[PDB]
């Protein structure tokens, strides 16, 4: 299979730049452009335009001239944009596809994305407690539980269970922005009950912008 | 600029139903040499990025299943989600595939329909941990429902407390196509460990009389 | 024996042709081409030529990169050619005008759209199927009395031109892939004239 790989999440403060990097592995990194596309929460899907590695060709949308930077390095299997006079308009997420195979089948596959938070702003990793699994969150013979992802700075965060062994019912909250300013969020998972005595359960916690990997053994009352 | 508007901008539906939209670029994607229309689809739904649907119009992508058909030509395209999945919940976008710039649509938003679905609820004390650095956070859960529209009520000491909360709503299910929620009420150490009662009440149409799952502090 | 040398990819619209020395004298050779992440495929079994059609492998992948190795065998040594990816490199073929028309106080010129050996299910894809948008069109026009040299540029396969009442006007087109390195522009078609 095909991977573009697109680098961390990150944070910039309103005036200097920031690197984007699309790593590309399983196919031939020249012959397939590159493409950047800016997605705003809510707005549809923005093309800032494209570049084609091995002759290093591109294609800008005029709205950006002055924004974007496309390049790529043919011999390490990597693209990149950069974004220069940061604002709250480049506060986004953005997005490394390739071409298509077959001329002008549009993109095909597409990097995970990486958002752009644009504030003079505080950097900040979590606090992650124990969501205990009780009566009071057991319903049809199934507990629930979780974590809460408290007091981050800025957006994303990701969670995981038991390392993605357990990958079923989980359900994760967009974290809203606390009368603080830090961001929160929890994320429970519903399971079979019995368990709950020899299963373990750990949310796999990580903020990159402030570089924390986190996990927390989530474990019953006694009352 | 080949402008694309898409409509209807969003269309709501159940499980089972035949969907249709309109992609209109503002002129044609045709490319009269070899009687091509130009035009590229994507499905986007929660948690991905886009996924590659359809090129040429109406050339289905590997993988793809046969229940979307694209059609149209030059300036008036249709993506038919025939017989909709509920996985097929999506926005989808159209987007230009011939000259440049390279555009896109509005995007149309797929939502899903169903019966009425009786949320589960739960809810969640603070940790010790959490206690040690002096936090006070309660967690309300419903769990899996239909439709979005619930009230979501607290008391402490049995009087009603609002706005130290603040509400999450996921986006909707790609299987069951269900919502799903919490509400964190937020206070001081000291607010915490002064009242003993904690509850909350739940108002939905899958709820003839309002449920409450309830504790009392530190009841274990 | 000899190993073989000077090993050269040679290729037009994808028809693809490893060429090499020396013209065997009681030896004969065997072709292998790699996919590169597969294993080495042989496509011409102990021949007296000096050249090997490979046209069907390259066109089931066009953006792919090839390698091809040449063993040599007496009537074992062998070598390797360079990489070759046909989307990048391959020379475009010479165009062929498909029709002018004088529309008003404008001519209509069309570009026909060339056939290639690339292949998907039961098609042949064309130029314009395999390369879309990066395939652009040149067009030269002038009657050859005064000749006047304008040229028009478009990124389909028909041009719009203005033209002067009563006087006959020579064209020809070339094929351009402008962002590519090598090989940008094919030949020139065949003039046409009113």
């Amino acid at each position: 299979q095909v991977h573009l790989q697109q680098s961390g999440a990150e944070l910039m403060k309103p005036g200097a730049s920031v690197k984007i990097s699309c790593k590309a592995s399983g196919y031939t990194f020249i012959t397939y452009w590159i493409e950047w596309v800016k997605q705003r929460p809510g707005h549809g899907l923005e093309w800032i335009g494209d570049i084609l590695p091995g002759s290093g060709s591109t294609n800008y949308n005029e709205n950006f001239k002055g924004k974007a930077t496309f390049t790529a390095d043919s011999s390490s299997n990597t693209a990149y944009m950069q974004l220069s006079s940061l604002t709250s308009e480049d506060s986004a997420v953005y997005y490394c596809a390739r071409s298509g195979y077959y001329g002008n089948s549009g993109f095909a596959y597409w990097g995970q994305g990486t958002l752009v938070t644009v504030s003079a702003a505080s950097t900040k990793g979590p606090s992650v407690f124990p969501l205990a699994p009780s009566s009071k969150s057991t319903s049809g013979g199934t507990a629930a539980l979780g974590c809460l992802v408290k007091d981050y700075f800025p957006e994303p965060v990701t969670v995981s269970w038991n390392s993605g062994a357990l990958t079923s019912g989980v359900h994760t909250f967009p974290a809203v922005l606390q009368s603080s300013g830090l961001y929160s969020l929890s994320s429970v998972v519903t399971v079979p009950s019995s368990s709950l005595g020899t299963q373990t359960y750990i949310c796999n916690v990580n903020h990159k912008p402030s570089n924390t990997k986190v996990d927390k053994k989530v474990e019953p009352k006694s009352c | 600029d080949i402008v694309m508007t898409q409509s209807p901008s969003s269309l709501t539906v159940t499980a089972g139903e035949k969907v249709t939209m309109s992609c209109k670029s503002s002129q044609s994607l045709l490319s009269s040499g070899n009687q091509k229309n130009y035009l590229t689809w994507y499905q986007q739904i929660p948690g991905q990025p886009p996924k590659l649907l359809i090129y040429w119009a109406s050339t289905r992508e590997s993988g793809v299943p046969d229940r979307f058909t694209g059609s149209g030509s030059g300036t008036d395209f249709t993506l038919t989600i025939n017989s909709v999945q509920a996985e097929d919940l999506a926005v989808y976008y159209c987007q230009n595939d011939y000259t440049y710039p390279l555009t896109f649509g509005a995007g149309t938003k797929l939502e899903l329909k169903r019966t009425v679905a009786a949320p589960s609820v739960f809810i969640f004390p603070p940790s010790d941990e959490q206690l040690k650095s002096g936090t006070a956070s309660v967690v309300c859960l419903l769990n899996n429902f239909y439709p979005r529209e619930a009230k979501v009520q607290w008391k402490v000491d049995n009087a009603l407390q609002s706005g130290n909360s603040q509400e999450s709503v996921t986006e909707q299910d790609s299987k069951d196509s269900t919502y799903s929620l919490s509400s964190t009420l937020t206070l001081s150490k000291a607010d915490y460990e002064k009242h003993k009662v904690y509850a909350c009440e739940v108002t939905h149409q899958g709820l003839s009389s309002p449920v409450t799952k309830s504790f009392n502090r530190g009841e274990c | 024996t000899v190993a073989a040398y000077n090993l050269t990819w040679k290729s037009t619209n994808f028809k693809t042709i490893l060429e090499w020395e020396p013209k065997p004298v009681n030896q004969v050779y065997t072709v292998q081409i790699s996919t590169k992440s597969g294993d080495w495929k042989s496509k011409c079994f102990y021949t007296t030529d000096t050249e090997c059609d490979l046209t069907d492998e390259i066109v089931k992948d066009v953006k792919q990169t090839y390698l091809a190795r040449v063993f040599s065998y007496p009537a074992p040594l062998y070598e390797n050619s360079p990489e070759f990816t046909p989307y990048l490199e391959t020379n475009l073929g010479q165009p062929t005008i498909q029709s002018f028309e004088q529309v008003g106080t404008k001519v209509n010129v069309t570009v026909e759209d060339e056939r290639t050996l690339v292949r998907r299910n039961n098609t042949f894809l064309s130029l314009r199927d395999v390369f879309g948008k990066d395939l652009i069109y040149t067009l030269y026009y002038w009657k050859s009395s005064s000749s006047g040299k304008k040229t028009a540029k478009t990124n389909t396969n028909e041009f719009l031109i203005d033209v002067d009442k009563g006087e006959n006007y020579c064209f020809s087109v070339q094929a351009v892939i402008p962002s590519r390195t090598v090989n940008r522009k094919s030949t020139d078609s065949p003039v046409e004239c009113m």
